[PDB]
């Protein structure tokens, strides 16, 4: 369920 | 199959299956363009890693299903079946894994290039993690030594807000509270990680305030989450 | 590959593989059980349908937007992958028209059997048809035909309500529309198609006038946009 | 732009 991070940055 | 294809055309075809939403496309473009040879560019590296998330992520949400139902099921089919997408997962992974070692990671000397791909074996690693069983200790540790290394480049070479910096230590967190069951190590980690930013936020532009500023708010999601 | 399998494992992957939204792989297994030769019951040939809808809906999609980068082009790099995803899509509309043809159309002695892959086979010409340009006037016709012949039968073995009667009209309207120049065919068939179920609601159980409506909804939708 | 029918009936 956590968000984990976008794939671009 | 992209060997004839020039660099350039497999770059401009990834970012066209991007925009068509054809990310198994999009990923064969950019492994493609991976085996140039080349280093890739900023730009460049977040083509492959949308294209390798974006497929990964397809085949997480259905591995999530088929061992939910799998799990409410206890025929041979729904076991069968989840173990046809986890080892299509596994393949997916071990892929990009194979594209870090040989060669982007050993090519990256700069800060913003190593830690990327280090984050990156980091997140297939865990990817391998969720579904493995067996031999689930030796693939843990190969996530945090790769999460691990790419942190302590982040805290010596880029500021607290730099958004890789930033999405690496969310995604360590995650690693922590969701697989190496350490849910104290992933909430001071991801508080540790919000003030320092916090704090840096004095010293960015508008546009890299609004990039910091988006990472920060899904360790704060994550943290209301776990508190 | 599915030779192998069980006629009933085919089917329960199908309907797991629908659930973790795999729907390549239920196209997949959905052949498989079809090409095992016994006739599709309702429910098998509703996933049939579900399967190859959402596979060929993604390459339409991404035609689409692909085609629209290549017009406002007018690199060789979005006409080629415009292409690739144009011969993928010819491939699956290919598939499924073979599978109609051997042997599930000739089989179908049913009105509702029938009917349905008549109207299949409609639909898969007319996705042919979206893309064609030079032979494009003989996979129109074969649209028509197969769309005319499920609509001679409709009329003389279903009720007006009957939901693969509606969604037949309703399909049939959309190529007059946007396949056969044919706008004034197009709302004639969905104005006479309402206003005929309309007449023939009174006659349904409140879970087959739930069924009915939904079609006619669309119906009146496109008469709106249409009008 | 117009809707055709759902893949189920
Ligand atoms: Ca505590
Ligand atoms: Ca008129
Ligand atoms: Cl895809
Ligand atoms: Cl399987
Ligand atoms: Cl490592
Ligand atoms: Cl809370
Ligand atoms: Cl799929
Ligand atoms: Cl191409
Ligand atoms: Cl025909
Ligand atoms: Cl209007
Ligand atoms: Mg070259
Ligand atoms: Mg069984
Ligand atoms: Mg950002
Ligand atoms: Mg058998
Ligand atoms: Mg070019
Ligand atoms: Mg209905």
């Amino acid at each position: 369920r956590p968000e984990s991070a976008p794939a671009e940055s | 199959a992209m060997g004839s294809m020039e660099r350039a055309s497999l770059i401009q075809k990834a970012k066209l299956a991007e925009q068509a939403e054809r990310y198994e496309d999009m990923a064969a473009f950019m492994k493609g363009a991976v085996e140039k040879g080349e280093e890739l560019s900023c730009e460049e590296r977040n083509l492959l890693s949308v294209a390798y998330k974006n497929v990964v992520g397809g085949q997480r949400a259905a591995w999530r299903v088929l061992s939910s139902i799998e799990q409410k099921s206890n025929g041979p089919e729904v076991r069968e079946y989840r173990e046809k997408v986890e080892t299509e997962l596994q393949g997916v992974c071990d892929t990009v894994l194979g594209l870090l070692d040989s060669h982007l990671i050993k090519e990256a000397g700069d800060a913003e290039s190593r830690v990327f791909y280090l984050k990156m074996k980091g997140d297939y690693y865990r990817y391998l993690a969720e579904v493995a069983t067996g031999d689930k200790k030796r693939i843990i540790d190969s996530a945090r030594s790769a999460y691990q290394e790419a942190m302590d480049i982040s805290k010596k070479e880029m500021p607290p807000t730099n958004p890789i910096r930033l999405g690496l230590a969310l995604n360590f967190s995650v690693f922590h509270y969701e697989i190496a069951n350490s849910p104290e190590e992933a909430i001071s980690l991801a508080k540790t990680t919000f003030d320092e930013a916090m704090a840096d936020l004095h010293t960015l532009s508008e546009d890299s305030y609004k990039d910091s500023t988006l990472i920060m708010q899904l360790l704060r999601d994550n943290l209301t989450l776990w508190t």
